[PDB]
RNA sequence: GCUUGACUGCGAGCGUGACGGCGCGAGCAGGUGCGAAAGCAGGUCAUAGUGAUCCGGUGGUUCUGAAUGGAAGGGCCAUC
RNA sequence: UAGCGGCGAGCGAACGGGGAGCAGCCCAGAGCCUGAAUCAGUGUGUGUGUUAGUGGAAGCGUCUGGAAAGGCGCGCGAUACAGGGUGACAGCCCCGUACACAAAAAUGCACAUGCUGUGAGCUCGAUGAGUAGGGCGGGACACGUGGUAUCCUGUCUGAAUAUGGGGGGACCAUCCUCCAAGGCUAAAUACUCCUGACUGACCGAUAGUGAACCAGUACCGUGAGGGAAAGGCGAAAAGAACCCCGGCGAGGGGAGUGAAAAAGAACCUGAAACCGUGUACGUACAAGCAGUGGGAGCACGCUUAGGCGUGUGACUGCGUACCUUUUGUAUAAUGGGUCAGCGACUUAUAUUCUGUAGCAAGGUUAACCGAAUAGGGGAGCCGAAGGGAAACCGAGUCUUAACU
C-alpha cells in the first residue's frame, strides 16, 4: 500500500486482546506464598481432648479456622505466562500496525537520529515534529538516541527486533525508520 | 501429573474407528462342554461396549 | 490480592439495622436478630398487601350493610338490586357515599328497591 | 485502539463457578454436592471403574490379544505424502528425511489415501493394489 | 426299524436384561441321518440342573518369536 | 507406551531422538633417553575485583494554606524523571541517581616469570582370582520367581585368563559387540545458615515470620517441650509556666502551646456490641415470635393554608424466630449470649467436553539457544484410515473352506 497484509488488514480486536493480555501476564513475577496449616510454626499437639470439655473439637493450633492458623489454600509461587501461538502473535502485530496506520499514529521517517547523547537535542527534535509520547523504532540500536531518550518518560527508543504489542498500543504515536519498516515487514511477512 | 491408564481395562478394550470400544465376550473361558455350540459360537466374535458402560470404559482409558 | 471485608460487611449490616429501626430490644440493635426481624417484616408486608384488599372490602360491605338496613334493605338484596338496575358503583364508593352523602345512598337504595320490586 | 479500549470476543470469557457464596448464586450452602454421602465429602468419591462392589466391567470381561512389536515399527504412507519427499524417490530414508515417518520405522506401506499426480519411484516399500494403480496411473514405478 | 442333526461355519429378524449376559430364530454354505417322496433333524413337551474374571493345565495352530535362525514365553481356536 | 501387578489397588521403563555441557588419563614395569609434558606447592611482578571513599546538573514569582513540594505563571538540567527525605504531591531544597574517579594496607581471581618437588617421549612388554560362573537364602533392577536375562552378596563352592573371557532378557547355535575382578578425573546438576543489590497484579498489625514492639521473651511444664499478647501524639515536644478545687493525691477546670488538645501522652481515624444523660411520644384492666396491614391522638417542622412530612403509636385484622436435619419441626430435635475481625470448592499437572480466537489437511512446537514475552529450535505430539489377537491386508478388513 509496504505489504498490505501487514499494514492494511482488518483490526481483529479479539486476537489483539488475547495477545495484549498474554503480554501483561508474561510480565507477572508471581512471587509470593502464604503458609498452609503444615507450614505455620507450632506443635501438632491436639489443643484439648476430643470430648468432655464443652468446647468445639480442635485438632491443630494451625487450623485455618483459628487466628494465627494456616491459610486454607495458601498461595505458592506461580508462573502466569500464557502460550501465544506464533501465528496469533504475528497476526496481532499486523492488526495493531494496520490500526496505527488507519488511526494516523504510525509516522515513517527515512532517518531518525541525534548528534550527541543529549536529552535536550531529542526533546527539541520531538517538539519540532509535534511529538511528546512516542515509540521510536530504528533499524539498529544507536547509543546516542538511546541515551538521549532514557530520561524522557513519554519517549521509548527500540530496534525493529524489540517491538511488542503493548508498546505499539501504549504510546500515542509510533515513529518508524524506513529501515525499521523493512525489518518489521520481513519479521511478519 | 499425567492420568494413569487402568491397565486391566487396556487389556480388555480396544477403541474402534468411531470411538466405540470392542471387547471379548464373557463365558468362553471354561465350563464349555455343557454350553451349546450355538451359544459358544455367538460368544466368539468381539462385541461393542454398550451405552450404559462407555462412561466407565472411557474413564479407565483416557489415552485410548 | 488479600481482600479485607470490614467496609463492605459494615455497609451490609448497617443497611439491615436501618430497616430494623423502631423494633424492640435486640431486633433494632443486633444484626442476627434484626436480620430475621427485617425478613419477617417483609414476609408480612407481602402477605398484607393481599390482606389489605380483603380487609377494606370487608369494611365497605359492613358499612353498606348498616346504611342499607337504615334504608330498610339487607346488603345482599341491595347489591342484587343495584346489579339488576345495572349500577356498577363499587363497594368503596358505596361505603363512602353511605357515610358522606346519606341522601344519595337513599337514592341508590330506592333505585335498588325499584329493580327488585 | 488503546489499552482501555480492548475487549475479549463475546462468549470467550465465561465466569467460573464460585460455590458456597449464598442463596442468590444458586450454588450456596451445599455447593451443588447435594446432601451427605461419600460424594458430598472433601476428597470423596469412588475410583474409576468402581461399580459399588459388583465385579466391574473391566474385570468381568476377559483379557484378549497381545501387542505386536512389529506394528510399532510399521507405518502407512498416504499418496499425498509421495510428493512431500525430495527428489521423487520414495524410500524409507527419504520419507524419514521429509518427516513423514519416524526415525525408528523399519517398514512402510503406501495406501490409497489422498491422491498422487507426479511420477514417483517407490523403492523398498509395500504398496496396496489401489496405491500401485494410482502411482502407475501418474507415471510412477513401484520398485520392490 | 434304521441311525448320530446331541453336526461345523454363519445368521435376516426378534425377545429379555442397567450392564455382564441370557433366549427364540427362518434362511445361507459345507457335510450327514431317516424317509418312496413332500419333508424332518443344529439334542430331549417347554420352563430349574448353575459360576464372571484372574491364574494355570492339556491338545491344535510357525499368528508372534527382544541381533539373526530356532526355542522359551505370549496370542488365537478347542477344552479342563 | 512396553511391561510389572491378590494382572487388584497401583507400579512403570528402555531403545531411539532433541538439547545443556563436554576431556580424558594413570598404575598393575622395566629398559632407553633424561628430567623435557602437565598439574600441584611456595615466591616476585602484573593487571583486575573486593574490603573505606571523591566529585556529581538545574527554580523562581504568585495563590490557597499552619506549612507548599499543590494550583497558576514563566524558566532551567537531564547519559541524572531509580529511590528516599523535607511542615500537603519536588527532575532543579536535601540525600542520592546517570556518569566519571579513588586505596596506605589486606586479600579473591586471571595471567607472566623464578625456585622446590612432579616426571613427558619412545621401544619392549604386561593386562586386576577366592575373582567370573555355580548351588542355597535374600536384596536390587519398572520387572512381585515368573519362561526371567542382568546386577549385589550372607552361606557353600569355584574357572578360563586373549589360542581367552563378558554381553546381546529363559536356552542353544551363528554373528555382532565389548574386555570385569585396580584407580583418578573439570563442565553441564543440587542446595542457601549467611553477604550485597534489585524485583513483586505478595502481606499491611486477628494479616505478614511465632516475633513490625528488648520474642523464642513473658508465661506454662520435672523435663523433652510448649509458647503469647503488645505498632501509630504532633510538622516540630512547642509534652501543657502559672492559677484554682483536691489528701503537698487521683482526677478535673482554667491559662498557655499548636493548624487541631473532642491531637494531652489511657494520645491518628475512632465503627459495633454494651452503658448512660436529655428531649418527643407511648405505657400501670393488660395476655403470646413483638412484626405487619389498618389507625386515632400528641409533639415538632413545612411552599395549596393547606395538607404534607418526621417522631411516637392508643385501638384493631392477620401473625408460633432463624439455621440444620428430616416423611414431617413453633417444636419440648440441632446450633448460636452479643458485636467486631478472621473462617470453607483452591492450586499444579494431565485428560475430555463447551465457548472463543488463530491457522487449516494440516495444526503446534518441548527442552534449549536467544539480554531478547521477539526470533530461532518441528525432537516430538495430535490429525488426515481402517480392519484384525497377530502376521498382515488396506477403503477396506476380519470372520469362514467360502460367504447369500
Ligand atoms: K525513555
Ligand atoms: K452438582
Ligand atoms: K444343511
Ligand atoms: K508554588
Ligand atoms: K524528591
Ligand atoms: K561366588
Ligand atoms: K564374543
Ligand atoms: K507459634
Ligand atoms: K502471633
Ligand atoms: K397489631
Ligand atoms: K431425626
Ligand atoms: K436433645
Ligand atoms: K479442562
Ligand atoms: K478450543
Ligand atoms: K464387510
Ligand atoms: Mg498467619
Ligand atoms: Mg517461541
Ligand atoms: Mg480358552
Ligand atoms: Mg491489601
Ligand atoms: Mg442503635
Ligand atoms: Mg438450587
Ligand atoms: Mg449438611
Ligand atoms: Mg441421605
Ligand atoms: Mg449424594
Ligand atoms: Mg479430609
Ligand atoms: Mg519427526
Ligand atoms: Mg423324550
Ligand atoms: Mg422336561
Ligand atoms: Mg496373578
Ligand atoms: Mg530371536
Ligand atoms: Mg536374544
Ligand atoms: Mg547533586
Ligand atoms: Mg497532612
Ligand atoms: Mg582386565
Ligand atoms: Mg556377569
Ligand atoms: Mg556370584
Ligand atoms: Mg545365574
Ligand atoms: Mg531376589
Ligand atoms: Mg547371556
Ligand atoms: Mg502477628
Ligand atoms: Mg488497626
Ligand atoms: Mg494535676
Ligand atoms: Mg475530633
Ligand atoms: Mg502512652
Ligand atoms: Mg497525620
Ligand atoms: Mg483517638
Ligand atoms: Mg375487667
Ligand atoms: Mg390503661
Ligand atoms: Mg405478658
Ligand atoms: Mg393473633
Ligand atoms: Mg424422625
Ligand atoms: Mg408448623
Ligand atoms: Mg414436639
Ligand atoms: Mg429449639
Ligand atoms: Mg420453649
Ligand atoms: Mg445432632
Ligand atoms: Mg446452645
Ligand atoms: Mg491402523
Amino acid at each position: 500500500m509496504v505489504s498490505e497484509t501487514t499494514f492494511g488488514r482488518d483490526f481483529n480486536e479479539a486476537l489483539v486482546h488475547q495477545v495484549v493480555v498474554a503480554y501483561a501476564a508474561g510480565a507477572r513475577q508471581g512471587t509470593r506464598a502464604q503458609k498452609t496449616r503444615a507450614e505455620v510454626t507450632g506443635s501438632g499437639k491436639k489443643p484439648w481432648r476430643q470430648k468432655g470439655t464443652g468446647r468445639a473439637r480442635s485438632g491443630s493450633i494451625k487450623s485455618p479456622i483459628w487466628r494465627s492458623g494456616g491459610v486454607t489454600f495458601a498461595a505458592r509461587p506461580q508462573d502466569h505466562s500464557q502460550k501465544v501461538n506464533k501465528k496469533m502473535y504475528r497476526g496481532a502485530l499486523k492488526s495493531i500496525l494496520s490500526e496505527l496506520v488507519r488511526q494516523d499514529r504510525l509516522i515513517v521517517v527515512e532517518k531518525f537520529s541525534v548528534e550527541a547523547p543529549k536529552t535536550k537535542l531529542l526533546a527539541q527534535k520531538l517538539k519540532d515534529m509535534a511529538l511528546e509520547d512516542v515509540l521510536i523504532i530504528t533499524g539498529e540500536l544507536d547509543e546516542n538516541l538511546f541515551l538521549a531518550a532514557r530520561n524522557l518518560h513519554k519517549v521509548d527508543v527500540r530496534d525493529a527486533t524489540g517491538i511488542d504489542p503493548v508498546s505499539l498500543i501504549a504510546f500515542d504515536k509510533v515513529v518508524m525508520t524506513a529501515d525499521a519498516v523493512k525489518q518489521v515487514e520481513e519479521m511478519l511477512a | 501429573p499425567k492420568i494413569k491408564t487402568v491397565r486391566g481395562a487396556a487389556k480388555r478394550f480396544k477403541k474402534t474407528g468411531k470411538g466405540g470400544f470392542k471387547h471379548k465376550h464373557a463365558n468362553l473361558r471354561h465350563i464349555l462342554t455343557k454350553k451349546a455350540t450355538k451359544r459358544k459360537r455367538h460368544l466368539r466374535p468381539k462385541a461393542m461396549v454398550s451405552k450404559g458402560d462407555l462412561g466407565l470404559v472411557i474413564a479407565c482409558l483416557p489415552y485410548a | 490480592a488479600r481482600v479485607k471485608r470490614g467496609v463492605i460487611a459494615r455497609a451490609r449490616h448497617k443497611k439491615i439495622l436501618k430497616q430494623a429501626k423502631g423494633y424492640y430490644g435486640a431486633r433494632s440493635r443486633v444484626y442476627r436478630v434484626a436480620f430475621q426481624a427485617v425478613i419477617k417484616a417483609g414476609q408480612y408486608a407481602y402477605r398484607d398487601r393481599r390482606q389489605r384488599k380483603r380487609q377494606f372490602r370487608q369494611l365497605w360491605i359492613a358499612r353498606i350493610n348498616a346504611a342499607a338496613r337504615q334504608n330498610g334493605i339487607s346488603y345482599s338484596k341491595f347489591i342484587n338490586g343495584l346489579k339488576k338496575a345495572s349500577v356498577e358503583i363499587d363497594r368503596k364508593i358505596l361505603a363512602d357515599i353511605a357515610v358522606f352523602d346519606k341522601v344519595a345512598f337513599t337514592a341508590l337504595v330506592e333505585k335498588a328497591k325499584a329493580a327488585l320490586a | 485502539m488503546r489499552l482501555n479500549t480492548l475487549s475479549p470476543a463475546e462468549g470467550s470469557k465465561k465466569a467460573g463457578k464460585r460455590l458456597g457464596r449464598g442463596i442468590g448464586s444458586g450454588l450456596g450452602k451445599t455447593g451443588g454436592r447435594g446432601h451427605k454421602g461419600q460424594k458430598s465429602r472433601s476428597g470423596g468419591g469412588v475410583r474409576r471403574g468402581f461399580e459399588g462392589g459388583q465385579m466391574p466391567l473391566y474385570r468381568r470381561l476377559p483379557k484378549f490379544g497381545f501387542t505386536s512389536r512389529k506394528a510399532a515399527i510399521t507405518a502407512e504412507i498416504r499418496l499425498s505424502d509421495l510428493a512431500k519427499v525430495e527428489g521423487g524417490v520414495v524410500d524409507l530414508n527419504t520419507l524419514k528425511a521429509a518427516n513423514i515417518i519416524g526415525i525408528q520405522i523399519e517398514f512402510a506401506k503406501v495406501i490409497l489415501a489422498g491422491e498422487v499426480t507426479t511420477p514417483v519411484t517407490v523403492r523398498g516399500l509395500r504398496v496396496t493394489k489401489g496405491a500401485r494403480a494410482a502411482i502407475e496411473a501418474a507415471g510412477g514405478k513401484i520398485e520392490e
